[PDB]
Parts: structure tokens; C-alpha cells; sequence
């Protein structure tokens, strides 16, 4: 469901951030590597 | 009816010869001898010398014979004894027939099916088992089919033969009679360019063709014992590829690997990876890795064991992608 | 040590391939025995066609110079080898021409303007009319030979009383497809006429560097078939050789290899200007009162004119689009093409 | 000295002919005539008919000759008039020379450099401009080299000839005299399997070879006018690929596109993609897209300009990637 | 209508290639003048080698059934064609064999055990000893021909007074490479001797299906070079024909094509011909000269068996091939991809 480049997903995984819990502020709702840093921050 | 892929082959040919009088089968030792692998056994005896005949020893000439006969309304199904000998007839296939419809704007066409065995695992001598599907997969105007089961073989060959554009039907030596399967009697067809999911999976997609399909299934079984569910996709047509089935399995698994018997620098694994990278990169958890043979000339007989990719190599690579 | 008669061997075989000649340079019948049975009207139509072709060549070179034509291989000097041979064929015969054999397929039914589209590089130039049995000019030297063997076997199997005729140059005889072609045709006893037009050169390579065989006709011996060496500059000898081969062929006896000796007028002082086929044949016909300067000029004006409207039909042909190229790849387009087709259909709009 | 690419190719041959008595140049119309494109111009005059000679019209024999000559200590540098004719000599190349060392386990080797022109944009007739590098890139034992400039052609050709294994040297027609560039006199080498950055950039990596390098440089300059800094990497050797250079650039840019004149199902673009996906998928901010020709037979001359990929196609594909 | 002498041409040309013979089935000389000049010791060695090759075929077929040998093409019945022709060569000559001409390259210097390794499919089987001028048996029917032309041109170019000899079967004469090879050699006037061993078959295809040419040697006519048809079952005829061709070649007069009429006693890889056997007629020939005897033949036979047994042992003691080995012999300077892969496998080979 989600859409994110591999760099994002493997960054999410490292940080242990279940990618399905992060929204995404990129085109068509793509989860950007900045949306995960904002999931951990807040 | 329990048939071996080779029998399934013979049956598809028998069926076409009977259903269409234009079908002609020729090549080196395919007549009275019935072929070096019995693929055409008893065919000349049933349909005549005028329909199933032998030819002088010259692959190039065979190609030309096919092209010519086609220009006269026949549906040539010539045979190249071993695909390693495709080099002698590379112009007839890639420089000629594959281009006739386009070259003549449709005025002429080539309903030709070239059958040829290949594949390792049976200790053949030099240039018999080389996987060269990669060369022809690159020529606009051709379709390359590679079955792994008797059922797929028959249905694809009948389709192959009926197609009105040149088709290359490669037959793996190790799959000729290594197992039997329920093959329906009578004529049926399997669309060309259509993949086939041999095993539904949810963790990783394992794409393969030829002898590598069964090795992917054998590896899937082991992978399950380890908590990894593998969806094994059998291409069954290496050109054109069934993108729809490929990406669909990928969009679902999020992980994948392509498995071929050819050398890494050959085959068609690189093209599948590319197609996935541009259509489903937004679904991939890890890179798509390839399982292929070392980049050396096909192995001397004795070295096939340590050289040819097997289930163990599919297992190991599936894991690597799994723990990326 | 005693010696094998190798010298005697080469001299003997050579003796089996003398040059067949019916007319000399002055237009005199030097071999009345093999004289071809041709009607006055037939004889004239042959002269007309040869003249027409010389004009097509001259105009083709000019149009190429002006950039109104693209790829073009001169034919001047080979009118007898090309036209007279074509003259011995029937509508039902299939021709597999080389890159230089555009003349032959034009007279067999291919419209002149398409011949020009072929030169420019347009697919419509290769959309041969149905019924007209020819293939677009073959660029891969020798490929037309093995294909000719397949075409011939096809006619044989359909029971047709027609033949497969194809041409290649002297250089082409060194190719493998050349040999395999005539061998296959031989092993199947197929109705095929194999013509080797020898103008002594393959681009800059003289025939002597191609092979050490004294004739190119003798190469037929390797296929186990009959070979004929003809004066490629004599229209009647070329016609007689081909007519003889068509007959041997439709009567189920097999193929024949024919070598015509001729020369090109330049591109692709001197001599051979007296050997020009149009010269002797003209003298031949004039002596029989079958040709006038008036008639010839009529043919010329008729030519220059038909050439103009042909270059005009070519110009008026619609430019090619990618979607066209794709549409003619297969009967049923594969996924990748179905896809690319839309991509370009959108660009095109 | 300011040279054209064909001039540099000649200079390099001349240098090798003088430097090594074993070097031999042969093929169709290369001797007295000096080559259809004047590539061997004057070489026969200076070194003799024993060193630079013409052969009968038959590519297969030319290949067989080179193999034989190499068995007798020579360093064969044969020519194939147009690579569209490689079909006639596929066995001698891929089935023989490329395998000799391997087949003989080192006892014999093939110091053979095969030269052959190819390329579109000059309205040549059929099978004269096809891009078939994709076929030979798949054969273990060969090295495929495709220069884009005078400087590179001369350096690689000297390297190509000195190499002791088979090397295919593809010379693009449009680049023979399209331009001049300063080229060092005397001998020098450019390693095989090494690419170079024809233009430094930071926003997107554009990988190309052949006439496409120029088209890519052209798109780069148009892109720079819009603040899009493109790095153009010239493969200069299509097999083996220079991975470090390629990957090093993508890791810096985050985005990339591979460009080729060949059709999408041909060329070596797909290999480049799979390798990037395999070694730097974690640096990608967008899929690695490809710019290639439609999957149809090479276009009839008049259709070249609407079929052949150009700078406008590259810009567009680069933008697709930027805006992903 | 006019008619060309097509039937005459076919006959007349073929007539130029009558079957050259010296020893008939009973071992009776029939071509005294052609009689090659060989010493008693030379004739005995020639017999020794043919008898030895027979046993090798008999043993090879056997080991191949036990699985101790892989690919193998029988040679029984072709001794005179294969052995007698090789007996005409000098060590300096270069041989380019076909998949069935292992014997020739064996007698030219290739160790028996490497010939067996070739069958098994092992690279060391093709590491021809330096100085031994042979190539591994060629599998692509026809390739050895165009390659032979090159070797020959190469020898001419270096001024060596030697030749290049290559072999192919009847079916192989239909290949384009077959024709291109003899046309090139002839065009370059290169010192090559092309042999065609006609056993009437190409696997299951009779030579009549290959071509309609009355003879195979006449094909040389397409290359404009000399051709000779010889009794493939006649040692002396073959020795002489090849010797004349070598002679012609070293004197720079060009290549020659030689067709040998023989028969292999099957299979691919009849009691009538049993009398046409080359060993039979040659035995009688030597015995009537007091040059041969059962004692001598039993010696060679045992000698062959012993060496064959030992060779099959050496092949077994050859270290099994590894991928690292295969990768290393691909190039002199391994390309990047192979460098990477070499480590992968070197690692995998650690344990
Ligand atoms: C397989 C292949 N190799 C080379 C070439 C290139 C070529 C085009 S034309 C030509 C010379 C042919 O001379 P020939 O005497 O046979 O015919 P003619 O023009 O009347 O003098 C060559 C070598 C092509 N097209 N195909
Ligand atoms: C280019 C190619 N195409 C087909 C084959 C397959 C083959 C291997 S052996 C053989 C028959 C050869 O018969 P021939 O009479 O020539 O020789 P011999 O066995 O001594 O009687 C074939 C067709 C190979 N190897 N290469
Ligand atoms: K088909
Ligand atoms: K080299
Ligand atoms: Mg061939
Ligand atoms: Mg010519
Ligand atoms: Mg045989």
C-alpha cells in the first residue's frame, strides 16, 4: 500500500519505523525520508 | 495422459501436421531417424516424406529453406539440432525472417517456428548446452518461448506454430524426459507472452525459466521450511515478457530475484530487473538480485556441477535479498 | 616420385565451360544453331526495355546527385544480363533480386515510384503489389541464394510449373550462402535459376582476388548441377541460357548456375564501349530493319517522362511515422509494442 | 594535432603496424582501396601487401582467417565492412576466437581486434547502421569497445590491438568526420573497461555510448540553462562495464538515466540498469530510466530522424526523472 | 528448341575424379607406378599404428559404456584414412581435427590421457603440449576449414616449409565454411591439405541426401583447386595422395582437396565391407613380404591395451576443475566482472 524509494524504506527499517505508520508528503502520497524523521521527532 | 515434455512436443507437432497441411518439419536427421532426441519420432511415417524430411548439413541453408518455403504459403517448423549451432544461421533468423513483415510492410510474413534444444546437466560435449536465448531476445520481429513442463510445452508449441510471425522454441535437454505430467489429449493453446505462477507466495518473488523453474520450486520448498514464502513466476516466454504478471507479483511481495542458467552477462535476467526497476521501484524493499552462471564459456562437461546454478544458489540469493 | 595430373585436371574442367555466344560486337549471329526463337515484336520489346533501363540508370544517377534519390547501385552495361534474362521469365516466376537488381523486379511488376521509395528508404517502396512475385532487393550478399532454394522447393511442392530466379555478383560467389543455396537446390532437385553476373569487380576487389577458379560457372560442379558461362553483353545468349534453364527446371530436372560476363559503366581512356549490349543488338535489329532512331527516341522520351511522374508519386507519398513501423512488425503486437505504440501515437498527435 | 575520428583510427593502425611486425590488417576493400571509409588509407602503400590486404567477399572466411593467422603468431586486425554483417561471422567471433584461450586452457590465444562501423543519422541502406553491440556484449571472452571521440578512438584502438584476447571495435559512422579534436601525436593508450566523465554534474547522471554521448552532452547544456546540472558519463567500453565510475556518479547524483541508439530490447542499457539497481539502489531518488529506440527493425532511411533517439528525447527523460 | 550438353558436362567433369587406388581387398598391388616409397620399417610402423588405433576404438567404446569416458566418436574402419594420411605429415605440420579425428592429433604428439580428458570434458584435455601443432577436436562442423586456410596463410607468411591439414566428413561438405575454407586457401595459394572422409553417412543421413554431385572431391572445382578421390580403405593410396598434396603445398603451388571413400563400423558417437577393411588388405600385403606376423600384431595389441589402461588412470588422477580455474583461463587480463566473480568463488572454494 505504501510507496517509497528503497533508500526511504531501508532507512525506516533501520530506525525501526514501521513505514505503514508514516504518512508521506511526497508526490501521490509517497513517503519521503523526511516524513520518517518527522515521525521520530514528533 | 501422462506425457514427458518430449512426448508432449511430438504430440503438438502431430496435431499441427494433421490440422494444417501447410505445416512442414525439416532439418538434420528429423525424418526416418525421428530426430536425435525422438522429438519427431514416427512423424514422417504418418504424414509422409513430403512433410517431414531431412536436409543437407548446413544450418544457414535450413534457414533459407524456411524463409523460401514461407514465401510460398507453407508454415515451416525447421529444426536446428542444438542451439549452439545458431551462429551458422544467425542471418536467416535475425537478419531475415524476423524482419520480413516489416521489410515488406506486411506484403509477406514468416509463420516459421524454429525448434532447438539447449541446456546443461546432461554432460553434452562442446557447444550443445549453451543458453543463447539472450541473443535472439534482442531482435525485433521474434518471440522466444522456453517451456519447463510438458503441459506448457505442448500448448505453447501449438500456439508457437500457429503464430504468423517467427517464433523461436527452445527445448531444455534436461527437461525432455526427466519427469512426467498430465497433458491433455487433443489441441489446446497457451498464449505467448504469458507468464505462469507456479507457486503463490507473499514474501519474495522468484522469477525463472527453463530448468531454473524447477530449481526455484525446489528452493521455494526449502525456503518455506525456513519461514520464507516464495512466489515462483515462470516466464514461459522470454520475449516479450509478461510485465503485468511480473510487476503484479512484485507490487505484492516487495522483494524479488531473477534466476537463469545463462551467464550473468547473458540471458534475459538483466532486462527483467530493468523492467521492475522502472515500473515498481516504489514497492521494492531491497534490490532485485540475479541468479546466474559465472561469466565464462559454457563449462567443460565435468564442471557442470560446480558451475551451473541450482536450488542452493537460489536459496542463498533469496535469503540475501530477504535480509537486506 | 610420379605426379598426379593436376594440370590436366584444371584444363579439362575449364574445357567444360566455354563461353556461350550468339551475337558478336558487330551484331552478327555467330552461332545460328543456338539462335533463340524470338518474334520480331518480342525482339523489339527487348531492345526497348534495354534502352529504357539505360535511361533509368542515367536518370537515377542524376536524381541521386540532386538528393532526390538515396541509395543507388548503377546498372549501365548490364542491360542484357538483367533484362534479357528477365525476358525469358513468366509472370508466375519468383525473383529474389540483389541490391543492384532493381531493373528486373520493375519489369516483373513493381511500380517505378516504389522502386524510388525503396532507394529513399520508405517502407511503402517494399509493399510489392499482390500477385507480383518478387522480394525487395536483398542487401546481404548471398542470402537471396539460400532463400531462392526455399522458394524453388515451394513451387515444386505446390506443383507449379514456375521457377525461382535470383542474382548475385562475382564477389558474391565467395560467400557461403551462395554455395549452400545452389547445393540445397541441387540436393532437392529444385526448379531454381542461379545467376552470377560477373563484372570483374566487387567494389575495388577484382574477381582474381576472389577465387582462383578460371570460370565462376564451374562452381556449379560443387553442387552437382549444370553451369553455363555466357557472354553477358549479348542479349540473345543471355536469353537463350535462361530460357534453357527455365525449361530444364520446370521439367523437374533441377537448377542451373549461369555466369554472365559483362561490365559496369562506372560508379556503384577505356574500351568495352564497343561491347555495349545496346550497340550490337541495335546493329542486329537495324540489319533486319526492326529498329529506327525514331523508335529509340520514342522509348527515351517515354522513359524520361515515366521517371518524372514516378519521382512525383514518390514525393507525394506520406512521411513515415513510428506508429507505422510498429504496426508492421507483427500481426498481433506484443506488449512492449502495444505500449510503445500508444507513446508514439500520443507524440504524433 | 587536430584530427577527425577516422583520422585517429588510421593513425593508431599505422602506429601499430610500425610498432609490431605481427599486426596484420585485412578484409573487404581495405587494401589498395584504403577502406570504404578511408580508414585504412595509405596503410598498404607504406607497409606492403603482406601487412595490409584484401580478402574474398565472405565475412566467415575473414574470421576463420584471423583465427588461423593468430594460431601462427600474428596479431590479426580484420575488418567487417558494416556490423550489420556480423551475422555471417558469429561463429568465428562468439563460437571460436572468444573461446580459444578458455578452450585450450591458455595454450593458445587470440590477439584479434575486429573493427566494424555502425550507426544511424547518415541515410545508409538496410543492415548498415544497426546497433548490434548487444549481441557481442553477451559472449564471454570478448571485450566490446565503442569510442565517441578522436582522442578516445586512438587510445583505445592501440589498447585494443595490444590486448591479447579478442576485442570488437565498433566505429560509429556519424562520428567519423562529424568533428575534429586535438589528439597527441605518437603512441598512447586508454585502458579498456574504463569510462570517463565528458561533463561533470550534480543533479542527474546520464550514461551513454556512441553517438549518444554527443546527444547527451547537448541535452546537458540545455538542462543547465534551467538549473539542472547533468553529469555525462561515456562508457567508452560497453563490456566490461566500468562499474566504479558509473556507480560513483550515481551515488553522487541520486538520479540517473541510460541512453542508447539501439532498440529498447537491445543494446546494453538494461545491463547498466541492473548493475546500478544492484549496487546503489539505496542512493536512488527516482527509477533509473532508459532512452532507447522503438522496438522495431532499424528504420528505413527516411524515418531515421523520427525514430532515432536524440537530445530532445534525453532532456525529456531526464525531466521525467527529476520530476519523479 | 536448342539444348545444352548438361548431361555431358556432369559426366565429363566427374570423370576427372576417378578413384585412386594402390592396394585392393586381397592386398594385391594394382598401381605399381603410384607405389609410394616406404621402407620395410616404415610400412611396419604404419601397420602398427593402424592396429593400435583399432584397439583404441574398441577400448574407447567400452570405457564410454562404463561411464569412464564421455563424448566419443568411433573410428573403427577409418584407420587408413586417418592414420595413413597422418603418416605423410611432418612434426612441423599443423592439424585441425574434427570431433572424430582424435587419433590423428594423438599420433602427432597429444598424450593419450589428454585425449581421454577431452572425452570426459576437462580443460586440461586441450592443453596441447607446446610444439605439438594441433588444436582440440572441432565440434562446429565446418569451422576447422576456414581456420585451416588461416593457419596455412600463416605458415606461408613465415616462410615455413610445412602445411596445415584438416578433416571433415561427407555431411560437412554441405557447410558454407567448408566451401569458404577451400576457396580462401586457393585464393591465397596457401599450403593447406583438406581431407574429406566419406563414410556415406552424416549420423542417419546418407550422402545422397547431402548433394547430387557425383563425387565429393569435385567440390574442389568450386575453389579452382585440385581434387583427388582415393580408396579410403587403402593405406598406400591415402599415404601417397596426401604426400603428393604436401609436396605440391610446400613448393607453394597451393592447397588440395582429398576425398577418402571409407566406412566406419558404427555407431555415430555389412559383412560385405568386412573384407574391405584396411587392416586386412594391409596385413596380407606385408605378410607376402615377410614383414608382418601374429607375434608382432599381438605385441602391438597388448601394448595398446596397457597404455590405454594407464592413460585412463592418469585422466582420473587429474584434479577436478574449479570455477576459479575456468575464470582464470578466460583472458590474460581478467575483466572487472571476472575479477569480482573470481573472489566470490575463491571464497566458496575455501571450505
Ligand atoms: C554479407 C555482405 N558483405 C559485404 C557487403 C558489402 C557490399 C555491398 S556490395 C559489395 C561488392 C559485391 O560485388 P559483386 O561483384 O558480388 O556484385 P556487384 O555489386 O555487381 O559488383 C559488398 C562487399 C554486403 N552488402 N553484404
Ligand atoms: C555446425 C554443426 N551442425 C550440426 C552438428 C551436429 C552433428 C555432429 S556430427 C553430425 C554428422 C556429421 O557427419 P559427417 O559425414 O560430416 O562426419 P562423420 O560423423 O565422420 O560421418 C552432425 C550433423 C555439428 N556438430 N555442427
Ligand atoms: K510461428
Ligand atoms: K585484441
Ligand atoms: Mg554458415
Ligand atoms: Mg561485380
Ligand atoms: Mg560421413
Amino acid at each position: 500500500r505504501v510507496i517509497a524509494m528503497p533508500s526511504v524504506r531501508k532507512y525506516a527499517r533501520e530506525k525501526g519505523v514501521d513505514i505503514r505508520l508514516v504518512q508521506g508528503t511526497g508526490k501521490n502520497g509517497r513517503v519521503l525520508k523526511e516524513d520518517i524523521d518527522a515521525f521520530l521527532a514528533g | 495422459a501422462q506425457m514427458t515434455m518430449v512426448q508432449a512436443i511430438t504430440d503438438a507437432l502431430r496435431i499441427e501436421l494433421k490440422n494444417d497441411p501447410n505445416v512442414l518439419i525439416f532439418g538434420e536427421d528429423v525424418g526416418v531417424n525421428g530426430g536425435v532426441f525422438r522429438a519427431t519420432e514416427g512423424l514422417q511415417a504418418e504424414f509422409g516424406e513430403d512433410r517431414v524430411f531431412d536436409t543437407p548439413l548446413a544450418e544457414s541453408g535450413i534457414g533459407g529453406l524456411a524463409i523460401g518455403l514461407a514465401l510460398q504459403g507453407f508454415r515451416p517448423v525447421p529444426e536446428i539440432q542444438f542451439f549452439g549451432f545458431v551462429y551458422e544461421v544467425m542471418d536467416s533468423i535475425c537478419g531475415q525472417m524476423a524482419r520480413i513483415r516489416y521489410r515488406t510492410g506486411g506484403r509477406y510474413h514468416m509463420p516459421i517456428t524454429i525448434r532447438s534444444p539447449f541446456g546443461g546437466g546432461v554432460h553434452t560435449p562442446e557447444l550443445h548446452s549453451d543458453s543463447l536465448e539472450g541473443l535472439v531476445a534482442q531482435q525485433p520481429g521474434l518471440k522466444v518461448v522456453i517451456p519447463s513442463t510438458p503441459y506448457d510445452a505442448k500448448g505453447l508449441l501449438i500456439s508457437a506454430i500457429r503464430d504468423n510471425d517467427p517464433v523461436i522454441f527452445l527445448e531444455h535437454l534436461k527437461l525432455y524426459r526427466s519427469f512426467r505430467q498430465e497433458v491433455p489429449e487433443g489441441e489446446y493453446t497457451i498464449p505467448i507472452g504469458k507468464a505462469d505462477i507456479k507457486r503463490e507466495g507473499k514474501d519474495i518473488t522468484i522469477i525463472a525459466y527453463g530448468a531454473m523453474v524447477h530449481e526455484s520450486l525446489k528452493a521455494a520448498a526449502e525456503l518455506e521450511k525456513e519461514g520464507i514464502s516464495a512466489e515462483v513466476v515462470d516466464l514461459r516466454t522470454v520475449q516479450p515478457l509478461d510485465i503485468e504478471t511480473i510487476i503484479g507479483s512484485v507490487e505484492k511481495t516487495g522483494r524479488a530475484i531473477v534466476v537463469q542458467e545463462a551467464q550473468r552477462q547473458a540471458g534475459i535476467a538483466a532486462n527483467v530487473v530493468a523492467e521492475i526497476n522502472e515500473r515498481a521501484i516504489l514497492s521494492l524493499e531491497a534490490p532485485v538480485l540475479r541468479v546466474a552462471a559465472p561469466d565464462t564459456v559454457y563449462p567443460f562437461a565435468q564442471a557442470e556441477s560446480v558451475w551451473l546454478p541450482n536450488f542452493k544458489d537460489v536459496i542463498e540469493t533469496a535469503k540475501k535479498v530477504m535480509n537486506f | 616420385t610420379f605426379q598426379f595430373p593436376f594440370a590436366e585436371q584444371l584444363e579439362k574442367v575449364a574445357e567444360q565451360f566455354p563461353t556461350f555466344q550468339i551475337l558478336n560486337e558487330e551484331g552478327e549471329v555467330v552461332n545460328e544453331e543456338a539462335m533463340p526463337e524470338l518474334s520480331d515484336e518480342q525482339l523489339k520489346e527487348l531492345m526497348r526495355r534495354m534502352v529504357y533501363t539505360r535511361i533509368l540508370d542515367q536518370r537515377s544517377i542524376s536524381l541521386n546527385r540532386q538528393g532526390r534519390l538515396g541509395f543507388y547501385a548503377p546498372t549501365a552495361g548490364q542491360e542484357a544480363s538483367q533484362i534479357a534474362s528477365h525476358f525469358a521469365l513468366e509472370k508466375e516466376d519468383f525473383i529474389l533480386p540483389g541490391y543492384r537488381d532493381v531493373p528486373q523486379i520493375i519489369w516483373h511488376g513493381l511500380p517505378l515510384y516504389q522502386a524510388f521509395l525503396f532507394s529513399r528508404g520508405h517502407f511503402h517502396g517494399n509493399q510489392i503489389p499482390e500477385g507480383v512475385n518478387v522480394l525487395p532487393p536483398q542487401i546481404i550478399i548471398g542470402a537471396q541464394y539460400i532463400q531462392a532454394a526455399g522458394v524453388a522447393l515451394g513451387l515444386k511442392m505446390r506443383g507449379k510449373k514456375a521457377v525461382a530466379i535470383t542474382y548475385t555478383g562475382d564477389g558474391g560467389t565467395s560467400q557461403g550462402d551462395f554455395y549452400e543455396g545452389i547445393n540445397f537446390a541441387g540436393a532437392f532437385k529444385a526448379p531454381a535459376i542461379f545467376v552470377v553476373q560477373n563484372n570483374r569487380f566487387a567494389i575495388s576487389t577484382p574477381v582474381e582476388k576472389q577465387t582462383v577458379a578460371k570460370t565462376l560457372a564451374q562452381k556449379a560442379v560443387a553442387a552437382g548441377i549444370p553451369g553455363i558461362q555466357v557472354d553477358g553483353m549479348d542479349p540473345l545468349a543471355v536469353y537463350a541460357a535462361v530460357k534453357a534453364a527455365r525449361e530444364r527446371a520446370i521439367n523437374g530436372e533441377g537448377p542451373t548456375l549461369i555466369e554472365t560476363l559483362c561490365f559496369r559503366y562506372g560508379p556503384h581512356e577505356n574500351e568495352w564501349a564497343k561491347k555495349d549490349p545496346l550497340v550490337r543488338f541495335r546493329k542486329f535489329l537495324e540489319a533486319k530493319g526492326l529498329w529506327s532512331e525514331e523508335e529509340e527516341n520514342n522509348v527515351i522520351e517515354q522513359a524520361k517522362e515515366e521517371i518524372k511522374e514516378a519521382i512525383k508519386k514518390a514525393d507525394e507519398t506520406p512521411k513515415q511515422k513510428v506508429t507505422d513501423l510498429i504496426s508492421i512488425m507483427f500481426e498481433e503486437l506484443p506488449f512492449n509494442l502495444k505500449e510503445q505504440y500508444e507513446i508514439y501515437k500520443e507524440k504524433e498527435s
